[PDB]
């Protein structure tokens, strides 16, 4: 099968049944089978959340170039309530909704087929499916076969996870959005890479400062905004 | 057995069927069966005395904290009661000595011979009050007027009495030591701990950790 | 605090030491080589018995009431009178 | 190691360890609490 | 089988025998059958008194708001003890304690021995119907023919409304302690701006 | 046989190579008793894991301090700095909290050593399988090994055991070096490394001042 390192050997606990199985497990994290199933569900949900986040960051940077996505919570709209404390109501609503939907997903994982019935309307029922791939009303149209689409989903999700890590780290080291950093790299390719402004030799070390402030004052809360392991930066 | 006080330890075999037993006897005080019976009775008597005492301290203190009543605090309640007492101090002591001599001799005689205080001629006609339940430390009769020892939950109430008793004993010793170390009431100590639990505890009362025994207290300070 | 409380403290510690020694001797009496434990100390057993000497007055008073604290006069050697 | 610990369990070695502990405890008590004559605090 | 958490394990002692059995016992509080029977009786008693309390608190609250009541309904439910009546506070507690002593001793005598207290003590011809549950009496307590027509369904409605009323009365008690407001004032403040006037924000402003 | 600490010398006869990191090193024969050997194996594992955590928590803050990003105090001064910067948290209260928490976890570990699998009875909040213990000094389970790196394969477990014991011994030697370098230079370990990297021919133990007390 396609291996992350061609010519190498896949570990024995990765047979190739899972979508996107390229034999990449050098640490042996998935050698326990129930841990492998749990980590497959975790990879799927991480991939989908990172896909949505990367698409949202790109769109809301294209739509609003004057708003930093790192600082987008400070300038977020407030369509509900006339008070600055209306964020706690939105937090409560989000916590209730995500608790419901994630408990539904988790109990589908532990008990397969248990959460297939609509709790309100007993006629509505999801058809029988696999764990982590609900289908039914969640997938009204499937443009193609399931296995190739699953491979496409996991590949795009891994790319989006790497892209979100890049978005975060570039926001810390540049203080600016993704496509602006891409334009700065396109303007000066030789002098904008991480290898350009960061050099560590045994003599001395040059570490770029992070432009994000260490804290912000959000209605008298003083939210800490630490640069992610900035002392270990090159 | 209700459980194990030290999970993984080998609990003594003579504490297997006792109510409120967690196998806790590292000093082997109850290894002798007669000692075990005597200490079961002693733990029950201590438990019930501490139970009533902690009630009579805490419930007036909680009602005072809520503002319902204004009663003197427990460490000074002897002073204000004796000034308004029609019976002075010495005769109160003598009456308590007489009454407790009588009732504790009756309890002791029942411990030595179970059911003996309920036989004919044990009292002057009123021995039916104290027929006994045939159990060490559980008298019954007048002492169980509602008759809930005959109910199904008798064994659960025995476990509830013993555990609340141990909690009450620790609570009264806590009240005494907290007064002797801080000089204030128990609810005052609780509110001081709730206001600043890092700085208001036994490590800062100046008594529980003596300065001579702990020289690092005065050194490792701001 | 000059004599009476020191008297109580000393009597408690002395009864502790005596009861620990008695318990160690009685435990070593039941072994196959009782004299061996008297000069090669069973240190874990001695530490366990030594910690159990805190509750000496209860066990000692019970043994006094039970009659097991004292050996009978018929079992103790005496010289001809 | 068993034979060495058996030698440490002999009566003079146990006596040395125990009396070192007791003498040290008395010395450090009299150092931390100098001149104790009465049970008064 | 209906349950509080679908797809989760149900305790073995809850098999739908009890009315309103949704398998909800995470603490395993009722394990012995006698304790479970006592807790069933306690749930029924607390729920019925909570239904009465919820009705009595909601009726005064709209009467005071709309003015349809008198000056008595104008006072809050937690300040209703400061109102002056024909009798002082000491005597009313005593007479209600005596009447409750009689009623609840009759009920407890039924609980210990079913069918023991089923006859009128002064009228030998007036007796409750046989086969009476400890928590479900008959006769004069059901003057209308309501125990035909799915007795099982009506027990479920009773226990559902009882649980809702218990939660509502606890909400009354807690909202009076924190906000210091009548229940309708709290409902109007939540309906004023719900995203800032709820348990969050208010308790963060309290601090 | 296997590789030994002194090539040409036979390994200690009570060390048969079953334990991780067995190089036959016991010149004082302290591990002759198998029960005492299990006790000393738990001692070495606890010491090594504590040393590994401590050396990481000394080195990474000191590396970050050397780069100028933060001003975390050196390891020999952090208790003083914390006490001076936390007047509302007394030293005795912090020590009491540490002592009761460590006493709880270490008494559980001790009682598992005395009787293996005895903490698996569900007495602590219903925890049954996670407190059973895989081997002596290797608890495992879903709590202590949540990624399941010990439940996958046997050879992977032995490789990770060798990694753990060798890094633990290295960290213990490193902490000894931390103590000796602070006592000789009065500076942090990353400060010592930076001074050595700046000019290694003159920044040596022979030039600190206390390793060679003479003038020279
Ligand atoms: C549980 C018993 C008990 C305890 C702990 C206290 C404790 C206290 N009383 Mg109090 N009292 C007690 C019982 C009684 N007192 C009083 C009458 C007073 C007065 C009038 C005053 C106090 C005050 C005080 C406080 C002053 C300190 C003190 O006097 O130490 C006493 C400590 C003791 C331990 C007392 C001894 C109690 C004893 C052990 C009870 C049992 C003895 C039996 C003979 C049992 C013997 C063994 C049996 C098996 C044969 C202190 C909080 C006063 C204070 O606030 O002013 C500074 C105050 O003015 N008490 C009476 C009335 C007879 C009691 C009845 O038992
Ligand atoms: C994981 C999902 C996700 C989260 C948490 C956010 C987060 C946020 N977005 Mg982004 N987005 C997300 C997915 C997506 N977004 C966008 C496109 C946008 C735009 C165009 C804007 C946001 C804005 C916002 C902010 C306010 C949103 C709001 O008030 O909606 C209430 C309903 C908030 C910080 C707004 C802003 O404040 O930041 C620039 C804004 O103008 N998002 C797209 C493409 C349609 C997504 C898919
Ligand atoms: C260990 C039990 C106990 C002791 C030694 C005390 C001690 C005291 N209480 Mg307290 N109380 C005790 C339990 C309880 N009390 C109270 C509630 C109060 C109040 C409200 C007040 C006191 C007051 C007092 C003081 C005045 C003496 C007195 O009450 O008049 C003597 C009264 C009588 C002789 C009549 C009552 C006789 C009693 C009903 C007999 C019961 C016998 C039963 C068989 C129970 C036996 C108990 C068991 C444990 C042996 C005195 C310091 C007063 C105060 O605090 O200071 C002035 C006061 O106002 N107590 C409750 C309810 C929560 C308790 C449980
Ligand atoms: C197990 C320890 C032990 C106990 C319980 C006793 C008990 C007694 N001794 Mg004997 N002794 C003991 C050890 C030894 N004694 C003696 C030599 C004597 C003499 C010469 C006399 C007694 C007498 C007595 C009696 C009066 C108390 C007394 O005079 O103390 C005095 C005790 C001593 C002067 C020696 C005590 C040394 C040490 C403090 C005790 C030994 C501790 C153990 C090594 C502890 C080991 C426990 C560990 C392993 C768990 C009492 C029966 C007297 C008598 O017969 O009364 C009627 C008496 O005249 N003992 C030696 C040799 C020095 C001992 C070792
Ligand atoms: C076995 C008996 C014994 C006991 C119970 C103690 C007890 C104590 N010593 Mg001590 N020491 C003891 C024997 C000896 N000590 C010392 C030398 C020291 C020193 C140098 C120090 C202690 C310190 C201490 C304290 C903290 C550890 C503690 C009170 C320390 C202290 O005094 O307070 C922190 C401390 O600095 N001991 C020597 C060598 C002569 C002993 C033999
Ligand atoms: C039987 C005879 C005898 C008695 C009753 C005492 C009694 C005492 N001596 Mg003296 N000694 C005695 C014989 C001898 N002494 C001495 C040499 C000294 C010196 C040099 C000193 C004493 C001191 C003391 C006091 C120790 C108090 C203490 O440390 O509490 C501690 C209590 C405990 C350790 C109890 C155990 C508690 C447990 C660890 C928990 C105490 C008053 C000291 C004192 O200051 O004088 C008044 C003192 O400095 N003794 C020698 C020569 C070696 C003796 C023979
Ligand atoms: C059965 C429920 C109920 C209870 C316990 C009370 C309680 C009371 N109300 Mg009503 N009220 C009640 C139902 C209703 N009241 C009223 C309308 C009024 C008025 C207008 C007044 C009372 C007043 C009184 C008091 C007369 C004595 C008494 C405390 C009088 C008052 O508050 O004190 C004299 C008064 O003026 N009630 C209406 C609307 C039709 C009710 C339904
Ligand atoms: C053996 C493990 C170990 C020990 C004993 C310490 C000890 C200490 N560290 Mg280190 N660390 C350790 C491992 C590690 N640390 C660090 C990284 C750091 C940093 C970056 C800092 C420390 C600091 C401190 C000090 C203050 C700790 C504190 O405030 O806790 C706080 C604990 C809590 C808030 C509770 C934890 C939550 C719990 C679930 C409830 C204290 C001397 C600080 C300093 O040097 O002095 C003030 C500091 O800035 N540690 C890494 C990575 C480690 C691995
Ligand atoms: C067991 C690990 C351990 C080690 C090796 C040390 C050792 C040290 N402590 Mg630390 N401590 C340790 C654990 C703990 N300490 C402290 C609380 C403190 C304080 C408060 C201080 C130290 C200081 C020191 C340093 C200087 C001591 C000295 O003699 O200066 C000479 C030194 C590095 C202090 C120091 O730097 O002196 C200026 C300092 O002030 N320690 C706590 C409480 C949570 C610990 C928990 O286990
Ligand atoms: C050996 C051992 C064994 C095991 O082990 C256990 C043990 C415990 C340890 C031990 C045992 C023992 C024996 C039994 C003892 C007993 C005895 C005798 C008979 C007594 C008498 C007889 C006794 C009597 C006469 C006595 C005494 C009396 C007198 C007056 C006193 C006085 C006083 C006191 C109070 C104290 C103070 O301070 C002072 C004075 C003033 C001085």
């Amino acid at each position: 099968r396609a291996l992350w390192l061609p010519g190498g050997d896949a570990p024995a606990h990765l047979d190739g049944s899972l979508p996107g199985d390229f034999g990449f497990d050098p640490l042996g994290l998935g050698a326990d089978p129930e841990r492998l199933a749990w980590f497959a569900e975790s990879e799927r949900v991480h991939a989908r959340w990172a896909m949505l986040a990367v698409a949202g960051i790109a769109v809301q940077e294209v739509v609003r170039p004057d708003v930093f996505w790192y600082e987008a919570a400070l300038k977020s709209p407030m369509p509900f309530g006339n008070s600055p404390a209306a964020i706690l109501g939105l937090v409560a609503f989000e916590l209730f909704a995500m608790h419901f939907v994630e408990v539904r997903r988790a109990y589908d994982f532990k008990n397969p087929g248990s959460q297939d019935q609509d709790p309100i309307f007993s006629n509505n029922k999801l058809p029988k499916h696999e764990v982590g791939y609900p289908g039914g009303i969640f997938a009204p149209v499937i443009p193609g076969d399931l296995a190739e689409l699953k491979l496409k989903e996991i590949k795009n999700g891994r790319l989006a996870m790497l892209a979100f890590a890049g978005f975060v780290m570039q926001a810390q080291v540049t203080g600016k959005g993704p496509l602006a950093s891409l334009g700065d790299h396109l303007s000066n390719p030789i002098g904008t890479t991480i290898f350009s402004k960061a050099v560590v030799i045994p003599g001395q070390a040059i570490v770029p400062p992070c432009m994000i402030p260490s804290s912000v004052e959000y209605h008298g809360i003083t939210i800490p905004t630490p640069c992610f392991l900035s002392g270990l930066w090159p | 057995k209700a459980g194990n006080w030290l999970p993984g330890s080998k609990t003594p075999a003579y504490l297997e069927d006792l109510p409120g037993s967690y196998g806790f006897d590292p000093l082997k005080l109850g290894e002798d069966p007669a000692s075990l019976k005597w200490y079961v009775q002693s733990e029950l008597v201590h438990s019930r005395f501490a139970m009533a005492a902690v009630a009579g301290i805490l419930i007036p203190e909680v009602l005072k904290a809520f503002g319902a009543v204004n009663l003197p605090v427990w460490y000074e309640a002897g002073k204000y009661a004796q000034e308004s007492s029609p019976i002075p101090f010495n005769t109160l002591i003598a009456l308590e000595i007489f009454a407790f001599n009588f009732v504790e001799i009756k309890r002791w005689q029942d411990f030595k011979k179970p059911g003996s205080q309920g036989e004919e001629g044990s009292f002057v006609g009123l021995e039916g009050f104290f027929k006994g339940t045939g159990e060490n430390g559980y008298p019954g009769g007048v002492f169980d007027p509602l008759g809930l020892s005959k109910g199904p939950g008798y064994e659960a109430m025995k476990l509830r009495e013993i555990k609340n008793g141990r909690l009450a004993m620790l609570a009264f010793i806590g009240f005494a030591s907290q007064y002797l170390a801080t000089g204030k009431g128990p609810i005052e100590n609780l509110l001081d701990h709730l206001s600043n639990p890092l700085a208001n505890n036994f490590t800062t009362n100046g008594t529980s950790l003596p300065a001579q025994a702990h020289p690092l207290l005065s050194v490792l300070k701001p | 605090g000059e004599t009476l409380i020191p008297t109580v403290g000393f009597l408690y510690i002395a009864g502790w030491i005596g009861t620990a020694g008695r318990d160690y001797l009685i435990a070593s009496k039941g072994e196959a080589k009782p004299r061996e434990k008297e000069y090669i100390i069973d240190v874990p057993l001695a530490l366990k018995i030594s910690a159990q000497g805190a509750g000496w007055p209860f066990r000692v008073i019970r043994e006094l009431q039970k009659g097991t604290l004292l050996e009978k006069d018929s079992n103790i050697t005496v010289s001809p009178r | 190691m068993k034979n060495f610990t058996t030698y440490l369990s002999t009566a003079p070695v146990v006596a040395l360890i125990w009396f070192t502990f007791t003498a040290g405890l008395l010395i450090e008590i009299n150092r931390f609490f100098p001149d104790p004559l009465v049970f008064s605090f | 089988r209906a349950s509080w958490l679908p797809g989760s394990e149900i305790p073995s002692y809850l098999k739908g025998e009890l009315p309103g059995d949704f398998g909800f016992d995470p603490l395993r509080l009722g394990e012995d059958p006698a304790a479970l029977k006592w807790y069933q009786q306690a749930e029924l008693q607390n729920g019925r008194w909570a239904m009465l309390a919820a009705a009595g608190i909601l009726f005064v609250d709209l009467l005071g708001h709309l003015g349809a009541g008198g000056p008595a309904a104008a006072t809050p439910w937690f300040k209703a003890s400061d109102f002056t009546y024909f009798a002082p506070t000491s005597t009313l507690f005593i007479v209600e304690l005596l009447l409750f002593a009689w009623v609840e001793v009759r009920r407890y005598q039924d609980m210990v021995k079913p069918g023991s207290t089923n006859q009128d003590p002064i009228f030998s011809q007036y007796s409750l119907p046989s086969g009476n549950e400890p928590g479900y009496p008959g006769g004069i307590f059901d003057p209308l023919g309501y125990s035909k027509g799915n007795m099982a369904e009506l027990k479920l409605k009773e226990i559902k409304n009882a649980r809702l009323a218990m939660l509502a009365v606890l909400g009354f008690f807690v909202q009076a302690k924190t906000t210091g407001k009548t229940p309708l004032d709290s409902l109007s403040s939540h309906l004023a701006d719900p995203w800032s006037n709820n348990v969050f924000g208010i308790e963060h402003a309290r601090l | 046989d296997r590789q030994v600490w002194f090539p040409g010398n036979a390994p200690a006869p009570h060390l048969d190579g079953s334990l991780p990191g067995d190089f036959g090193f016991d010149p004082l024969s302290l591990g002759s008793d198998p029960q005492l050997l299990k006790w000393f194996q738990q001692a070495e594992l606890v010491h090594g894991r504590t040393a590994m955590t401590a050396v990481a928590g000394i080195l990474f803050p000191a590396v970050a301090t050397k780069a100028g990003v933060v001003n975390i105090p050196q390891w020999y001064d952090a208790g003083s700095v914390w006490v001076q910067n936390n007047p509302n948290f007394p030293f005795a209260a912090l020590l009491f909290i540490q002592i009761i928490l460590t006493g709880w976890v270490e008494t559980k570990r001790w009682l598992d050593f005395k009787n293996p699998g005895s903490q698996a009875d569900g007495s602590f909040l219903g925890v049954t399988d996670d407190f059973k213990g895989v081997a002596n000094g290797y608890p495992g389970g879903k709590l202590f090994d949540p990624f399941g790196l010990s439940r996958g394969s046997e050879g992977q477990l032995q490789k990770y055991q060798e990694n753990e014991i060798k890094n633990g011994r290295l960290a213990m030697v490193a902490f000894l070096g931390f103590i000796a370098q602070h006592a000789a230079t009065g500076k942090g370990p990353i400060d010592n490394l930076a001074d050595h990297l700046a000019n290694p021919t003159a920044v040596t133990f022979a030039t600190n001042g206390v390793s060679l007390p003479f003038v020279h």
